């Protein structure tokens, strides 16, 4: 009996107990999110505390099977994911400080409120009080109020916490043998022991920056074009060679530019494709929406939704008195129980999201054969991108025409395609410099390159240089404007959103090529292509049991993340942007500011 | 003369854990195999060596109605020359097995919203099961090289695990009530007959 065989048996007992407990934790969380009551709250806390205590126990019994003497990479990957210590490596005092700070910051953000200056009685939460102003208001000072107050009320409180958050999170990483917290986060992409498919953690930074270089010309043209339209709607405020003020970007931060479609639409006369009205006329409900989604995956060769999926999922708001969290989520409870919790209305947005979340379910069903610890996306960015490419094909004029939601007498002209691409680029291309710069700032904070008295100074330096976005009000080192974003004050790695973006276009470009689509990549519909579904599936079924680089190659034929499919998808918009920006300045200056 | 108690093996209130597969030896009665359908959601009737079509034509020395419960995924394991946790360590069928396999989904009966931990299988065992053996031993299984001293612990895992059939489970994890009908054939008078 070697130690590899003891680990093989240790994981076997684990895999059967972990499946049982995780099923109780998932079913307890499902009951809370579907029925919120104070009694359901209590049981989600109990099962989630038994599962958190069982995992904590099993890790210690696993550190006794050295990874060096284990050679089967599947067994190594399970032990490595089980041997994680994390907060445990910190003292029972520091491991309690960190859990307090994470709890306090998560409560400061979510419960963070700012009250009217003229009316100190009227207050607003971020959602849906200030997020509502950022998306839909088109005033200047009303936007500047919410943008500043959120960062000065919520952000300033978070600043001392984030300083202690950084210190302890580093000590957690430096005791699991990582350089810093950012290095610990980059361990998601790491691969060791598989020659030709290895991937170091430092390679991610080289990849992310090198790829972003190729994004730059497209972004500089989308930025210049967006600036010109924004300069005509805020005439006295926006310079023709300067950065966009941080509050005029569509949301509280500028993460997505999707709300600027009203002010930036190229051919606003030409309408947007909105099949919402057509769904009402044909008497569609949520049942039909997911059935049409189930039909889409069957057409590419994927299995139909499990019989349990239709019996237990929540496809409409129960409404009345039974309340719920309506955030669309896909649930892999395990043991063959798959479920979607979606408060669906009969609109086009929910039609596409149902395709997106069911893509998650199809991914989950695929690797359901794998061992417990390996049931996940190849890396973090895989799972979201597998759902995103579903909404890419499903929203195309082809798929809408083939399902009877768009009449075949509707004709696509080169202008509605430009309208389509730009609304995508505001959402997709616009978030790439935001995502890369934010995770760069946090990465540099953890490594110690940015001292504490330069936090907000280096932040807004990098927001100008990379994002091309300028703060409307100068900030000292009492603010923490990153911490005003959920993913920063709630301890979530952010580079996954950059990698997921580039992944999805690699997949969609590979799937369409297997589907023999001819034309631009943004017009493609992988429907009915069993070859495409096969190519996707042989990555879906792998789960985490393979290096993400091998998983990526099983779809797109390349071992590494690439930006060319993203550029290829957006090229018709790119050359058009190079036209509309003929007599406009392309680029920005980092020393302009609306605050003089 | 009298009817073989197939109602017993096929309609009992409780069946067995597969590790303790329960056998009702059948002899000197009349076999009426056509009754074997309880209107179940997922019914399987594979037979080997014999012909399930007109099964009420062949006498046998004995019929051994081995009954138990397993989850759906493992139903395929109840078959000659299979592998997996069930057939390796719990209930093996021989190579030239001459009988029948009859299973059906039982999530209605054997599941509970809290979880039915009554049905067990055998997760670990030291040697593969010779055909039609039964290991009802609770020997604390030594996976390592230090003796386990009859007490569980490190590399001393208890050799029996529960199923926890909950109703919200999936088809491949729901409890399935298997009935094997091993048809013995010796030189004996072969008293198990009947059209
Ligand atoms: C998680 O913590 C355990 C316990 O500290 C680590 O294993 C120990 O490492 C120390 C290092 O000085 C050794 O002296 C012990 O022999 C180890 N085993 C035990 C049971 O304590 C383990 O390495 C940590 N895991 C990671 C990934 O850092
Ligand atoms: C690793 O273990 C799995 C599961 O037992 C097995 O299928 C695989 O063959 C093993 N690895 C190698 C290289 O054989
Ligand atoms: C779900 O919530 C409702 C509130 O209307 C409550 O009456 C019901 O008991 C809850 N579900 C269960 C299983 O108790
Ligand atoms: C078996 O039991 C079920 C449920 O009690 C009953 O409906 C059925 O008639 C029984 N079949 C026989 C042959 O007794
Ligand atoms: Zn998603």
């Amino acid at each position: 009996s070697t130690i590899e065989e003891q680990a093989k048996t240790f994981l076997d007992k684990f895999n059967h107990e972990a499946e049982d407990l995780f099923y109780q934790s998932s079913l307890a969380s499902w009951n809370y999110n579907t029925n919120i009551t104070e009694e359901n709250v209590q049981n989600m806390n109990n099962a989630g505390d038994k599962w958190s205590a069982f995992l904590k126990e099993q890790s210690t019994l696993a550190q006794m099977y050295p990874l060096q003497e284990i050679q089967n990479l599947t067994v190594k990957l399970q032990l490595q994911a089980l041997q994680q210590n994390g907060s445990s490596v910190l003292s029972e005092d520091k491991s309690k400080r960190l859990n307090t700070i994470l709890n306090t910051m998560s409560t400061i953000y979510s419960t963070g409120k700012v009250c009217n200056p003229d009316n100190p009685q009227e207050c607003l939460l971020l959602e849906p009080g200030l997020n509502e102003i950022m998306a839909n208001s088109l005033d200047y000072n009303e936007r500047l109020w919410a943008w500043e107050s959120w960062r000065s009320e919520v952000g300033k409180q978070l600043r001392p916490l984030y300083e202690e958050y950084v210190v302890l999170k580093n000590e957690m990483a430096r005791a699991n043998h990582y350089e810093d917290y950012g290095d610990y986060w980059r361990g998601d992409y790491e691969v060791n022991g598989v020659d030709g498919y290895d991937y170091s953690r430092g390679q991610l930074i080289e990849d992310v920056e090198h790829t972003f270089e190729e994004i730059k010309p497209l972004y500089e043209h989308l930025h210049a074009y967006v600036r010109a339209k924004l300069m005509n709607a805020y005439p006295s405020y926006i310079s023709p060679i300067g950065c966009l003020p941080a509050h005029l970007l569509g949301d509280m931060w500028g993460r997505f530019w999707t709300n600027l479609y009203s002010l930036t639409v190229p051919f606003g006369q030409k309408p947007n494709i909105d099949v919402t009205d057509a769904m009402v006329d044909q008497a569609w409900d949520a049942q039909r929406i997911f059935k049409e989604a189930e039909k889409f995956f069957v057409s590419v060769g994927l299995p139909n939704m499990t019989q349990g999926f239709w019996e237990n999922s929540m496809l409409t708001d129960p409404g009345n008195v039974q309340k719920a969290v309506c955030h669309p989520t896909a649930w892999d409870l395990g043991k063959g129980d798959f479920r979607i919790l979606m408060c669906t209305k009969v609109t086009m947005d929910d039609f596409l999201t149902a395709h997106h979340e069911m893509g998650h379910i199809q991914y989950d069903m695929a690797y359901a054969a794998q061992p417990f610890l390996l049931r996940n996306g190849a890396n973090e960015g895989f799972h979201e991108a597998v759902g995103e490419i579903m909404s890419l094909s499903a929203a195309t004029p082809k798929h809408l025409k083939s399902i009877g939601l768009l009449s075949p007498d509707f004709q696509e002209d080169n202008e509605t395609e430009i309208n389509f691409l730009l609304k995508q680029a505001l959402t997709i291309v616009g978030t790439l410099p935001f995502t890369y710069m934010l995770e760069k700032w946090r990465w540099m904070v953890f490594k110690g390159e940015i001292p504490k008295d330069q936090w907000m100074k280096k932040w807004w330096e990098m927001k100008r240089e990379i994002v091309g976005v300028v703060e409307p009000v100068p900030h000292d080192e009492t603010y923490c404007d990153p911490a005003s974003l959920f993913h920063v004050s709630n301890d979530y790695s952010f580079i996954r959103y950059y990698t997921r973006t580039l992944y999805q276009f690699q997949f969609q470009e590979a799937l369409c090529q297997a589907a023999k689509h001819e034309g631009p990549l943004h017009k493609c519909d992988i429907s009915n292509s069993t070859e495409a579904g096969q190519k996707l599936f042989n990555m879906l079924r792998l789960g985490k049991s393979e290096p993400w680089t091998l998983a990526l190659e099983n779809v797109v034929g390349a071992k590494n993340m690439n930006v060319r499919p993203l550029l290829n998808y957006f090229e018709p918009l790119f050359t058009w942007l190079k036209d509309q920006n003929k007599n406009s300045f392309v680029g920005w200056s980092t020393d302009w500011s609306p605050y003089a | 003369t009298n009817l073989c108690p197939f109602d017993e093996v096929f309609n009992a209130t409780t069946f067995a854990s597969v590790y303790a597969w329960n056998r009702k030896r059948i002899s000197n009665c009349v076999a009426d195999y056509s009754v074997l359908y309880n209107f179940a959601p997922f019914f399987a009737f594979k037979c080997y060596g014999v012909s399930p079509t007109k099964l009420n034509d062949l006498c046998f020395t004995n019929v051994y109605a081995d009954s138990f419960v397993i989850r759906g995924n493992e139903v395929s394991q109840i078959a000659p020359g299979q592998t997996g946790n069930i057939a390796d360590y719990n209930y093996k069928l021989p190579d030239d097995f001459t009988g029948c396999v009859i299973a059906w989904n039982s999530n209605k009966l054997d599941s509970k919203v809290g979880g039915n931990y009554n049905y067990r299988y055998r997760l670990f065992r030291k040697s593969n099961l010779k055909p039609f053996e039964r290991d009802i031993s609770t020997e604390i299984y030594q996976a390592g090289n230090k003796p386990c001293n009859g007490v569980a612990g490190v590399n001393c895992y208890f050799p029996l695990q529960s199923y926890g059939f909950r109703p919200t489970y999936g088809v491949g994890h729901q409890p399935y009530r298997v009935v094997v009908l091993s048809f013995e054939l010796l030189h004996a008078p072969a008293t198990v007959c009947g059209p």
